[PDB]
């Protein structure tokens, strides 16, 4: 056994692609669409939650996952390697952070320790890169409110508002008309609902649509009492019910 | 083209590898199937014995990973034995590390895990198997989640695998669709059984005698398979109205 | 000379609960380094950990658990448990044969139920409605072993748990200052009660000690340069 | 605490004389007080006309005899089989003492 | 670790990866080396399709080993810092344990062994270049020039180049140096090193860096003006 | 592409039978041996006049008892050097005595073989070892990539090696003295290499008994050379 | 063709082409002849020079006191699998104060030989052995094959043309296994047997290599005059 | 096409083409069989004799495990050792922590997981053996056997190599004449006559019969060869039935 | 086994390149160009962003220009992932040698180490080399103003003006037409815009579009200062420049 293969992967071609991570990006392509939209009181970040069977209990599946208490994350492409970026970026925000400091990473250094990760199954022998590209909201104290996309060769961008997979073409043209910097983050899900639809077949509801937000801190979601500068976490996931009840105002 | 011969990407963005894994899957041409009651999970199983010279009693793809736990395996019987006594170990190795029984959902979760690494790595070959984990959770309740070559998992009200999955699924969902809830509103697991097989003969159009089954049972505290003598009592009741 | 505080810390179980309490001096040697330390912490939100011996241990070692708890958690989807939280701090203890010298009481409430445990710097641990641990565990002890009963409501565990820190307080050198307190009821939030009770206030000074400007003598004045 | 080392007594004696050699040692083997054999022999042909002991504590003394009788075939697998000479021997036996220098054998030898 | 064995036999019993750094050899710019009687000159061409460089700080083509032996090489700019950085470090060490200088032979039969070695280790390629040494013995006045080669093999040489165009001017030096009667001042050897890059170079503005080690660990690097004027002299001694 | 170890349908490794080729293509290297000593003798063949031609080291001492010659890739032969050099000098050591030619070759022997995927391909050069212990006398040994070695009387290796090999034939006799011995590696020398012989593009050794290895100087050799020319022109 | 690679590559129908390679190797080499009586073990062996300048290549290797072998093919594995005999051998004497079986040391020739046909990076040793012992149940003769395949046997040849001494073997088989306390008649069978397999050449003084072990002689090797008498 | 180039790769059909050359390995050796009977198991085994030079009784193939497991294997013999090798090591760690001899279903998965590892990785080839095995433990007889691709199951007869078809149908004739069960020394006999009657297919050259047993009651559950007397009544026995 | 999927990614051409390197060149000659210009009294880094987008949000955006430490600066001109990797070993060089000589680290020396990185993944251990050039503006108290190019072989020259990227051959050919070597930070600012502004394969050069970068002894006295331009501040330098 030993794994024996030592070498790249993913290579140069003469023309100067990186095969392997071209063909990620298609891979992504093909993923289901998911969006993110900035506002000046917060972060959403949406999907759909394209349930594979209808036997499957598709809120055991989580596309939107909590990375921090005020980080979140979603993704357009293959789910599994998602997921396992999700465990390795938990985990990084504590090894290589809070363990050191005694507080979660800005949004910015937590994208990057994930990029690094994506970067290095580029580079690194015998493993090709993730499937997935990945948006994180998140906010932090001397940062604000901010939100980022990273791809499968490692690089990341923030941006106000974008979205990626299926659709995103047609959808980043959606939110370009739509978006300013007066948006309160009401406004955001709004638009966030609005063009989401346009990327949706079947069902649009709370129950096939995966949205969360950051914006105010939770003290309710804190699950303690007793400690003023403990205000909980500022990452919530929207209910089923809050969704459907601004599919109303729509 | 070696991009079909190891797990990297084609210029579609696929894993060839992963796809013919998932049809090895269907090489035992066996039909499983998985339901779930008020207070119990069932899952039964197409049992072939083509050899007289075969024991039958070794001959299974219904395994006791731990004393709550139960998996069902779509698929060769090597891979699906390495599945077992990975599973097995991960399940008595998380009681020792956290002080309490691991849960289907997080056993499913980290199987899927293992899984997705050999789909990303390239000296590692995926399983050609599709496992179904069933108990009945501590605190979910009857559950069911059902671990693929892709890494992929999930949760399920009721779910079935094989060559003739296609066929269970949809009269599986018919009845769900009647009935509106998302279990078999039954009190006692030997009726959820009988549930289970009956629509299994009326979905696949076959009939079984007690040899051409096998069956696991998760309740409160225990996962148990059902002896032929325990299936013959199950299938004269099915046949009695 | 690395900090080891004199404590009391106690755990008590009630009706729908567990609380825990403790004293709020910390030691060096007969020197009072803090007279207003928490030494009430968190392992997770609904799990708290009182902590006594070498500081610097308890403190790291509920640090590292109360992050692998949350890791655990994000995992596993669910709520963290006591015994969670009890094995792996027993485990990590036990590997250092008692060179971490953290001793520690573990309260909380999970989807079990409501847990109180106490653990030792060399990997035991034990169960019980009522523990104590610290210097002054003898005096809190002898308090609890008095006036603890069966079925204590939450008014009630409070104040034996507080009264049993105050025997600590009082006839304990180690202990000595406030009494904090967090209790842990079952489908509520987990209430910490920072500084409970205050019944060693420091009395007015007899003279105001407040130089007039220019008594301290100065050889050099110069403008430090803190920004870029 | 465990002592790794113990003293078997015996006394040895090698003389050379001018086309002969004797290397002569008693055979009584002790502990303490105690008589543990009346004949256990010390003295040992090694092959290529070598005769050798090692004296002082016997499980030290068995191992280097072994060890150096072990030397002795190998040299002739290695070597054509070429005789080993006294002198060859000796050096090679200082080798087999220093590569314990630091947990020796509880020896004196003479070949 | 990765561990394939990049360098091979062919049929012909030929190693291509060892020859294709050879090739490499080839591309890199022209050096020379001569020896006189009591000096030894390294030139080196500098090819001028980079302009707007800075020459204070751009890596200079020959490099000190230790205060009385210098490295210059044809081939792999990167490649060379690394036989370089660790020629240094044995030159240090050989001070260190011997309590003496390296020789230079010695010096290049190091460096020749770590290029030999990157032949035939699993998972390297050998170095794509080829080097001249020269300097003097400690406490020796005969002066010492030697060359190493992918391979790893090494020799001495009354004179030697190496780099493109190689060919040009070992034909000048083959037919212009005297091995009964070497260059006996500086100035000669300057000027044959000068005139053998010329065959080559295009003009003799920037393009020719020359490096001048005497004796006793005397070595200087000649500036743009000092090598004008040998351009100058040999043109117009030409112009007859 | 394939395995650096792998064997051809004829049971022979491919890689072994490639570096035969490139010894084929490296300067001729002869031994004689006689029973007043042996004799290693090699062509230079410096590449261009300007080489400095007694820096050329194709003759290499392996201790007083021992010296060798090679032909080939005569970088791949210092490591080989190396070890054999370490080898007689560790036998010393630990035995007081010198070590036995044979042995000595079969320790450089044991390095041949140890290639794959260790170093990644083997030597591409072979040996001509020549000693005296003894046990053997005077012996002169041929050592092959294969790790083979074979005794030899008299023995040629390089691209003049078939020619000479015929002509060492014919020549040698049990009763050979050193002299002949030297006039004859000349002679054969002289036939085979491309350029004209003569003291600065070959090169004359001995292992005797009396004197050890001894690489013969220039001078020593012109002399020889014109002794040869002169018993030549003598018929 | 597609599948000799290397060794870890079966074949369509199930063949392991670079052990078929290797043992190609030693139809190559010199043959090579072992037999036994009931009281003695015999190993006779034709050598190879080079050329007529040349030593003749030594076949024959001891390894114990009462255990040897004689190689045809590629003979630095035979140094290999004899280093490691060799070792086996005497782990048995130092640890055991017991004699190495032959039996034993067959099993464990296979079984190092066999690590090298299933493992990648590797390659088969291509080197047959004829391994002669005298043990606690008498005398023994082995045929080793780098496929692994050991096999115990009263008479064998290996290496080119070894057909024809196999077959004389096989047709004397009931009067050589009947030689018992006589070496030299054991050994003359021994002689006869090889020369079944010569051509063009004869068997000459530095040409033939003999070994013998038995129930009171110690393995020892016949080289140069010593074998003249069986000439 | 190339997927049947490297081991641990899926073809378009799922299948591991390497394993099937294997098996192709495995039929192209020498017959072997085994026979669970009351109270233990029989193996048995075709040696062909492929010269006089054979010293007979001695190039011994049955192999033991333990002190109360068989194992028997027909393709390349080397790999069925190694494999044995492994067994031996599993069995002595087994019995080193748990003290109790391996149970023989527990021994069929340590045997199991092991072959199967090797059709994981491109980095080694698959086992060129099927190994018919079993023993007498505390539950009582069992008989298995495992494939090269890491498969095994429970069997009341096993056959491998050359001529598996006909000794096939010959165990299916004694497991449909005996529901209640085989003696013993009934299923020596019957081992003997099996492998006889399976040397049609290997009938150019002779054979040497070998036969091994455990059962409680003939063997007090330990593994010995058949020899002397029983070996020589099961001979002919079997060359009674040919005739 | 393995080989057989091995691209080999650390051997020479026929013709003695590095087939890799030469690839990693190729496609950095499609990156945004990235201009530097060293002056008398400092260094200019102007650098263009790759098409970009409206809703991209700019000035928390950086993928061009980064800090190694307070004295040097590298523009980026490749695969954005792969140089984080190496700017981030960069600054821990500084540091470190910053903690052993109690002195900051000499441009040189931190750019010769990047760029022995870079050749270790041409030489040895079968990994693809990293898809990077970078400029290095910096000083020192020894040299000054130092202008550095690195690139995948791991190969290093000095500059008084070059370009990477895209177009670099147009780019080089214009500084050579228009620097001089008494030129001050001011010109040299407008040479870096004015090449970019013709180089450039977009329509128009904006302020949303480029990053620009000074190190000027501009600070006050004795000291250097980093000043890594804001959008609004790229937008007046535009306009004082007359591009927009
Ligand atoms: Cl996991
Ligand atoms: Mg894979």
């Amino acid at each position: 056994m030993t794994d024996r293969y030592s070498f790249s992967l993913t290579t140069f071609s003469p023309s100067g692609k990186l095969g392997q991570i071209d063909y990620a990006l298609t891979a992504v392509k093909q993923g289901v669409t998911s969006l993110g939209i900035k506002a000046t009181n917060g972060v959403v970040i949406a999907t759909e939650k394209k349930s594979s069977s209808p036997l499957a209990m598709s809120e055991t599946l989580s596309k939107v996952s909590l990375l921090t208490p005020d980080i979140g994350a979603v993704y357009s492409g293959m789910g599994p390697d998602y997921r396992v970026l999700v465990d390795k970026s938990r985990k990084v925000a504590h090894t290589s952070y809070k363990r050191i400091y005694g507080e979660y990473p800005p949004t910015k250094l937590l994208v990057s320790e994930v990029a690094k990760i994506m970067q290095e199954a580029t580079q690194s022998g015998g493993v090709r890169p993730f499937g997935v590209s990945l948006l994180i909201a998140g906010h932090d104290e001397f940062n604000g409110f901010s939100l980022y996309q990273v791809d499968p060769s490692g690089s990341y961008f923030p941006w106000k508002a974008t979205a990626i997979g299926k659709g995103s073409v047609a959808a980043k043209t959606f939110l370009e008309k739509r978006w300013n910097d007066e948006l309160e983050l009401e406004d955001a899900i709004h638009i966030a609902l609005l063009t989401l639809k346009e990327s949706v077949e079947g069902e649009f509801n709370g129950d096939t649509i995966e949205l969360a937000i950051i914006g105010d801190e939770n003290p309710d979601l804190l699950g303690y009492t007793g400690i003023p500068t403990d205000k909980g976490p500022r990452f919530r996931k929207l209910t089923s019910q809050e969704i459907n009840d601004r599919l109303e105002a729509l | 083209g070696y991009d079909r011969h190891i797990t990297i990407f084609s210029p579609e963005g696929r894993l060839y590898q992963v796809e013919y894994a998932f049809k090895a899957t269907n090489q035992t041409n066996i039909n499983s199937l998985a339901v779930r009651g008020k207070d119990c999970t069932v899952v039964i199983s197409q049992k072939k014995v083509p050899d007289k010279l075969l024991d039958p009693t070794t001959v299974s793809y219904i395994f006791c990973i731990s004393r709550t736990i139960g998996m069902v395996v779509n698929g060769p019987i090597p891979d699906a034995r390495n599945a077992a006594l990975r599973a097995k170990a991960e399940a008595a190795e998380f009681r020792y590390k956290y002080g309490y029984d691991m849960p289907c959902d997080v056993l499913a979760k980290r199987m899927a895990n293992l899984s997705q690494i050999y789909t990303q790595r390239a000296y590692m070959r995926p399983l050609g198997v599709i496992l179904t984990f069933v108990s009945v959770d501590e605190e979910l309740g009857p559950s069911i989640y059902k671990t693929d070559p892709a890494g992929y998992y999930v949760g399920y009200k009721a779910t079935a695998t094989g060559p003739k999955q296609q066929e269970i699924t949809t009269n599986l969902e018919n009845h769900f669709k009647k009935s509106k809830i998302d279990h078999i509103n039954e009190e006692s697991w030997e009726k959820v059984v009988e549930f289970a097989i009956t629509h299994m003969i009326d979905a696949l159009g076959t009939e079984f005698s007690k040899n051409d089954l096998e069956v696991g049972v998760a309740t409160k505290d225990k996962f148990f398979t059902l002896s032929a003598e325990n299936i013959e009592e199950r299938l004269v009741a099915i046949a009695e109205q | 000379k690395a900090t080891s505080t004199g404590a009391t810390i106690v755990g008590v179980k009630f009706n729908n609960g567990v609380v825990i309490a403790a004293d709020t001096r910390s030691t060096q040697g007969p020197i009072v380094a803090d007279k207003n330390c928490a030494k009430l912490h968190r392992i997770s939100p609904k799990i708290w950990c009182a902590g006594a011996g070498t500081a610097a241990d308890t403190e790291a070692v509920t640090q590292l658990i109360g992050s692998n708890i949350e890791l655990h958690s994000l995992y596993t989807s669910r709520e963290p448990r006591v015994v969670s939280a009890l094995q792996m701090l027993k485990q990590h203890l036990f590997k250092y044969q008692g060179h971490i010298g953290a001793y520690l009481i573990v309260a909380g409430v999970d989807p079990t139920g409501s847990h109180l445990f106490s653990i030792h710097a060399h990997g035991s641990t034990d169960v019980g409605y009522y523990l104590s641990l610290g210097s002054g565990s003898l005096a809190a002890m002898a308090v609890l072993e008095s006036h603890w009963k069966q079925d204590l409501t939450k008014e009630e565990a409070i104040k034996l748990a507080s009264d049993a820190i105050q025997a600590g307080i009082w006839n304990d050198l180690g202990s000595g200052s406030n009494v904090d307190v967090c209790v842990m009821e079952i489908g509520k939030d987990a209430e910490y009660l920072r500084n409970y009770l205050t019944p060693n206030v420091r009395e007015e000074k007899q003279k105001s000690y407040k130089f007039p400007r220019g008594t301290t003598a100065v050889l050099k004045e110069s403008i430090v340069n803190i920004c870029d | 605490q465990f002592n790794p080392y113990g003293d078997n007594g015996g006394t040895i004696l090698g003389i050379a004389g001018e086309d002969f050699a004797v290397l002569a040692g008693d055979t009584r083997n002790i502990t303490d007080y105690s008589i543990n054999s009346r004949y256990e022999p010390k003295v040992f042909d090694c092959g290529d006309n070598i005769v050798m002991s090692a004296n002082g504590f016997a499980a030290d003394g068995d191992a280097l005899v072994k060890r150096f009788k072990n030397s002795v075939k190998w040299y002739h697998f290695d070597h054509n089989d070429k005789k080993l000479s006294i002198n060859s021997a000796a050096r090679n036996i200082q080798h087999l003492l220093y590569g314990k220098r630091f947990f020796p054998y509880y020896v004196h030898t003479i070949i | 670790g990765y561990d394939r064995a990049l360098s091979i036999f062919s049929p012909d019993g030929h190693i291509f990866q060892v020859e294709y750094a050879l090739e490499a050899v080839k591309r890199g710019t022209c050096a020379v080396g001569v020896k006189g009687k009591n000096c030894v000159v390294l030139g080196c061409e500098r090819r001028s399709t980079l302009k707007l460089q800075d020459t204070r700080i751009t890596p200079s083509k020959v490099s000190k080993i230790d205060s009385h032996v210098v490295l210059s090489f044809s081939g792999l700019n990167a490649d060379s810092r690394i036989l370089i950085e660790k020629a240094r470090v044995e030159a240090q060490s050989h001070r260190l344990t011997l309590e003496d200088p390296v020789t230079v032979e010695y010096l290049t039969r190091y460096v020749a062994g770590v290029q030999q070695r990157y032949t035939q280790s699993g998972g390297v390629r050998p170095f794509g270049v080829s080097t001249l040494i020269a300097g003097f013995d400690p406490r020796d006045d005969e002066p010492k020039l030697y060359q190493t080669e992918p391979s790893g093999i090494y020799s001495s040489w009354s004179a030697q180049t190496i780099g493109r165009n190689s060919k040009t001017v070992r034909e000048f030096l083959e037919k212009n140096y005297d091995r009964k009667e070497p260059p006996a001042t500086v100035e000669e050897c300057v000027k044959l090193t000068v005139r053998s890059l010329l065959e080559v170079v295009q003009t003799g503005a920037k393009n020719i860096e020359i490096t001048v080690v005497k004796p006793d660990s005397d070595i200087v690097a000649l500036s743009s003006e000092e090598i004008n004027q040998y351009v100058t002299q040999i043109e117009q001694e030409k112009q007859e | 592409d394939r395995g650096v170890s792998t064997f051809s349908p004829e049971g022979r490794l491919f890689q072994v039978e490639y570096s035969l080729e490139a010894i084929k293509l490296g300067s001729t290297a002869i031994g004689i041996a006689t029973k007043e000593g042996v004799v290693l003798g090699v062509e230079k063949r410096a590449t261009s006049p300007l080489l400095e031609s007694d820096s050329i080291e194709k003759i290499v001492e392996i201790d007083r008892h021992i010296g060798c010659a090679m032909s080939g890739l005569t970088a791949d032969a210092r490591s080989m050097i190396e070890h054999a050099r370490t080898a007689a000098v560790t036998h010393n050591l630990y035995y007081d005595e010198d070590i036995n030619v044979e042995s000595l070759t079969q320790s450089v022997c044991d390095l041949a073989l140890r290639f794959g995927e260790l170093m990644s391909r083997p030597f591409g050069v072979a040996l001509l070892i020549a000693g005296h212990d003894a046990d053997d006398g005077y012996q002169l040994f041929h050592a092959e990539p294969s790790g083979t070695f074979y005794r030899y009387n008299a023995k040629a290796i390089g691209s003049g090696s078939e020619g000479a090999q015929a002509e060492l034939l014919n020549e040698w006799h049990s009763s050979l003295t050193l002299k002949e011995a030297e006039l004859l590696v000349l002679k054969i020398l002289k036939q085979v290499m491309e350029e004209k012989l003569d003291e600065n593009n070959a090169q004359l050794s001995c292992i005797t008994k009396q004197d050890g290895f001894k690489i013969y100087d220039n001078e020593k050799t012109a002399e020889l050379i014109k002794e040869l020319k002169e018993k030549e022109a003598a018929e | 063709n597609n599948y000799d690679g290397d060794t870890v590559t079966f074949s369509p129908t199930g063949r392991l082409f670079q052990v078929e390679y290797a043992l190609e190797a030693i139809k190559q080499g010199s043959v090579t002849v072992g037999l036994r009586s009931n009281t003695h073990a015999v190993l006779v062996a034709l050598k190879r020079n080079a050329d007529e300048l040349s030593s003749y290549q030594k076949k024959i290797i001891k390894c114990d006191e009462h255990m040897g072998l004689s190689l045809a093919g590629l003979a630095p594995d035979a140094r290999v699998l004899s280093n490691y005999l060799r070792q086996q051998c005497n782990y048995s004497s130092l640890v055991f104060n017991r004699k190495l079986a032959v039996e034993r040391a067959g099993h464990l020739l296979c079984d190092k030989a066999q690590k090298n046909t299933q493992s990648y990076g590797g390659r088969p040793y291509g080197v047959g052995l004829l391994i002669i012992g005298y043990d606690k149940s008498g005398a023994h003769l082995l045929e080793f094959q780098p496929s692994g395949n050991v096999t115990e046997l009263y008479g064998t040849a290996i290496g080119a043309r070894s057909q024809g001494a196999k077959t004389y073997l096989e047709r004397t088989l009931d009067t050589f296994i009947k030689i018992d306390g006589n070496p030299d008649e054991l050994i003359k069978a021994g002689v006869e047997a090889i020369s079944q397999s010569l051509r063009d050449e004869s068997l000459t003084v530095d040409n033939l290599s003999i070994a013998i072990v038995g129930k009171d002689t110690p393995f020892t090797i016949y080289d140069g005059e010593a074998v003249a008498k069986y000439i | 096409t190339g997927y049947d180039l490297s081991n641990s790769v899926f073809s378009p059909d799922g299948r591991n083409f390497q394993v099937e050359y294997a098996v192709k390995a495995v039929e192209n050796g020498t017959t072997s069989i085994g026979i669970k009977c009351n109270d233990g198991v029989v193996f048995a085994v075709e040696k062909l004799i492929t010269s006089k030079l054979l010293v007979p009784q001695k190039n011994v193939k049955i192999q033991v495990v333990d002190r109360h497991i068989g194992c028997v294997y027909s393709g390349l013999i080397p790999d069925g050792r190694h494999l044995v090798n492994r067994g031996r090591e599993e069995a002595a760690s087994f019995k080193k922590l748990y003290k109790t001899p391996i149970p023989i279903p527990a021994f069929a998965d340590r045997l199991g997981q092991y072959v199967q590892a090797h059709t994981l990785y491109n980095s080694v080839r698959p086992f060129g053996v099927s190994t018919i095995f079993g023993g007498v433990d505390k539950n009582g007889a069992h008989l298995y056997m495992l494939e090269p691709s890491g498969s095994y199951w429970g069997y009341k007869g096993a056959a491998t190599g050359k001529g598996r078809q006909s000794a096939k149908a010959e165990l299916e004739k004694l497991v449909d004449h005996h529901p209640e069960g085989l003696s013993a020394r009934e299923a020596v006999k019957q081992a003997a006559k099996i492998i006889y009657l399976a040397h049609e297919d290997n009938k150019e050259k002779d054979f040497e019969l070998e036969i091994s047993w455990c059962s409680l009651s003939e063997t007090n559950g330990l593994h010995k060869f058949v020899k002397g007397d029983l070996l020589q009544e099961a001979i002919d026995f079997a060359q009674k039935e040919i005739n | 086994g393995s080989r057989r999927y091995d691209s080999r990614t650390t051997i020479f051409s026929p013709e003695g390149r590095l087939y890799q390197v030469e690839y990693a060149l190729e496609s950095i000659s499609h990156a945004g160009t990235a201009i530097g210009i060293m002056a008398s009294d400092g260094i200019v880094l102007a650098a263009e962003r790759k098409v970009t987008s409206t809703l991209l949000e700019q000035d928390t955006s950086t993928e061009k220009l980064y800090k190694l430490n307070d004295k040097i600066a590298v523009a980026v001109a490749g695969l954005t992932a792969d140089a984080e990797i190496l700017i981030n070993t960069a600054r821990i060089h500084a540091q470190n040698y910053l903690k052993t000589y109690n002195e900051d680290i000499p441009v040189e020396i931190l750019v010769r180490r990047l760029s022995d990185i870079k050749q270790g993944y041409t030489q040895h251990g079968g990994l693809r080399p990293f898809g990077v050039s970078f400029i290095y503006a910096g000083y020192d108290d020894r040299y000054g103003y130092q202008l550095y190019t690195s690139n995948p072989s791991g190969n290093y020259t000095g500059w008084k003006a070059i370009s990477v990227g895209a177009n670099t051959s147009a780019a080089q050919t214009l500084l050579q037409m228009d620097y001089k070597d008494d030129m001050k930070v001011d010109d040299a600012i407008e040479l870096a815009l004015k090449t970019l502004s013709k180089t450039t394969d977009s329509s128009a050069l904006t302020y949303d579009r480029l990053e620009f970068a000074t190190i000027r002894k501009g600070a006050n006295d004795g000291e250097v200062y980093q000043k890594i331009f804001k959008p609004q501040e790229i937008k007046d330098i535009l306009v004082k420049t007359g591009i927009t």
